[PDB]
RNA sequence: ACACAUGCUACAAUGGCCGGUACAAAGGGCUGCGAUGCCGUGAGGUGGAGCGAAUCCUUUCAAAGCCGGUCUCAGUUCGGAUCGGGGUCUGCAACUCGACCCCGUGAAGUCGGAGUCGCUAGUAAUCGCAGAUCAGCAACGCUGCGGUGAAUACGUUCCCG
């Protein structure tokens, strides 16, 4: 259902359903449920409005919203690219930032296997 | 409920606010909402002639009227089109239905947008007529979340009797239009 | 872990900056003082002999030389 | 308006977790709409949160402590 | 911006996650191992009984293995890489300069064509343990170890020696 802007699965447990958010996953949802006092074995078809609101405000207070995290990643990436460092150079060239193999690997970051 | 909520509150509060903000020096000169034109942006025609029915059904349950289709005014070569094909469906709300749609929108749709920031007030033409758009689909709670197959946004233009963009901005501000500066 | 080249001057400067909690650039003069854990991301304007460039130090940068983010030996070839 | 080319039109009351009550004509025959959002914009705070989340200097500071 | 060689991860139900459980041989230790505790999601900050050799970690020894709950056979609770935020072990100095932990991010991979490799009984397969050097690791590699452990073997017409 509508929690922060994303829809949850139809028939799935809570700890796996909360993974749809860009800032919550399996263990994060488990910790949130443990802190809020909600079970994790419940399906995604028996939720209450009060529980929805309490979880929403709890995540908004402890963590930040999915869009917040998205645009924060974007802003950090563009900032580290504009400062003009090694990370920025690698991001501009489409190469790994953590300094790993780049001879034949790094296709996950360079895109499909292109040959020219 | 002789009059809708928006019409009732505008008959006195918005009218007095506008008359105090701009001295018109005579009655009948205060700006007022004339109509609301909602058009379903389409153009996938020439490749699928079924989604037009879905667009019409979406305009239905969103506006208390039967939308009509506007045919191609001219055949284009680059974009696949043909003179006479139904390209887009519109509704022209006015009166009690217009006020009802406006208040329902302002109350449910705008706060329902994902990552909603607001509406820009610069979307004003040279005649105090506002224009904005719903991006993907399903901003109102009349259509089921699962009853929709693909996103089909729309464009809503409120035509009021505001001779100036400043007058239109003041009218919308008096109304429940959330603006961001 | 013995006493490193901590640049006592820079160390005390960073200590007082952390105490007063005023986010501002610190004009440094050394280039090999990135060791003591007391440097809470204090942005050092380093002196490479030519000018002072403002560069903020990061986590992976913890440990590296102060003036080593960009190539200090300016040379491209073209 | 014509005879029946449009769907039913009846009044409906909208509720919220904060107690905000609204009433307007719509197509819902149930006449009750329990919604999680009404004329009280939590985006008003969500935007300031979007803005406050920014800042890389503070992250550098904290996660360095070096 | 690419190609070749050798290994790991897998591609899902003989499966994934959580809780409870049993035996193996092999030792790395003197500026190294380091059990009980304090607090920690966890690397780990406090640290010492004990060691030129059974009082001490590698446990009075692990994984596959057995019992219960759940996922309902799908790009997913399979797979884990890139990437961002919160940290740790070494040494003065880890983006170019290791490894490891927590949170999110969730791409290719649906057992693979032309071609080709290893295996005759404790063999293949599968699982982990330990070590050579380092204060700090690229170590998935190279060597030894054993846990559970299969089917075929008309025959040399036939590809290679
Ligand atoms: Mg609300
Ligand atoms: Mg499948």
């Amino acid at each position: 259902a509508r929690l922060v802007g994303v829809d949850l699965p139809r028939d799935k447990r809570m700890e796996i359903a909360l993974t749809y958010i860009y800032g919550i996953g399996r263990t994060r949802s488990n910790e949130i449920l443990a802190a809020t006092g909600i079970d994790k074995n419940m399906r995604t078809k028996d939720l209450t409005d009060d529980q929805v609101t309490v979880l929403r405000d709890y995540i908004e207070g402890n963590l930040k919203v999915e869009g917040d995290l998205r645009r924060e990643v974007q802003a950090d990436i563009r900032r580290k690219i504009e400062i003009g460092c090694y990370q920025g150079l690698r991001h501009r060239r489409g190469l790994p930032v953590r300094g790993q193999r780049t001879k034949t690997n790094a296709r996950t970051r360079k895109g499909p296997k292109r040959t020219i | 409920k002789a009059l809708p909520r928006l019409k009732q509150r505008y008959r006195e509060e918005i009218r007095e606010a506008l008359q105090q903000e701009f001295n018109y020096a005579n009655v009948m000169q205060i700006p007022g909402v004339v109509k609301v034109v909602v058009n379903m942006g389409v153009g996938d025609a020439a490749r699928d002639a079924k989604l037009i029915n879905g667009a019409i059904n979406d305009l239905a349950l969103i506006t208390g009227q039967k939308p009509e289709v506007r045919r191609a005014r001219k055949s284009i070569a680059q974009f696949k089109l043909r003179e006479g094909m139904p390209i887009g469906a519109r509704v022209t709300l006015r009166g009690d239905r217009m006020w009802e749609f406006l208040d329902r929108l302002i109350s449910i749709a705008l706060p329902r947008i994902r990552d909603f920031r607001g509406l820009s007030p610069k979307q004003f033409d040279g005649t105090g007529n506002y224009t904005f758009g719903l991006n993907e689909q399903s901003m109102f709670h009349e259509i089921d979340v699962d009853s929709i197959d693909r996103p089909r946004g729309m464009d809503i233009t409120v035509v009021t009797t505001a001779t100036n963009d400043a007058e239109g901005r003041a009218l919308l501000r008096a109304l429940g239009f959330p603006f961001k500066e | 872990k013995k006493g490193p080249f901590v640049d006592d001057h820079l160390l005390k400067k960073v200590d007082v900056q952390n105490e007063k909690n005023t986010k501002q650039v610190i004009k440094t003069w050394s280039r090999r003082s990135t060791i003591i854990p007391d440097f809470i991301g204090h942005t050092f304007a380093v002196h490479d002999g030519r000018k002072h460039v403002p560069v903020f130090v990061t986590e992976a940068m913890v440990g590296h030389k102060l003036g080593e983010f960009a190539p200090t030996r300016t040379f491209k070839g073209h | 308006m014509k005879t029946g080319i449009h769907p039913e039109y009846v009044d409906t009351t909208v509720q919220c977790g904060c107690g905000h009550s609204f009433t307007t004509r719509s197509t819902k025959q149930s006449g009750t709409i329990v919604v999680e959002v009404c004329s009280q914009c939590h985006p008003f705070y969500t935007g300031k949160q979007k803005i406050l989340d920014s800042g890389g200097r503070v992250a550098r500071f904290e996660k360095r402590y070096g």
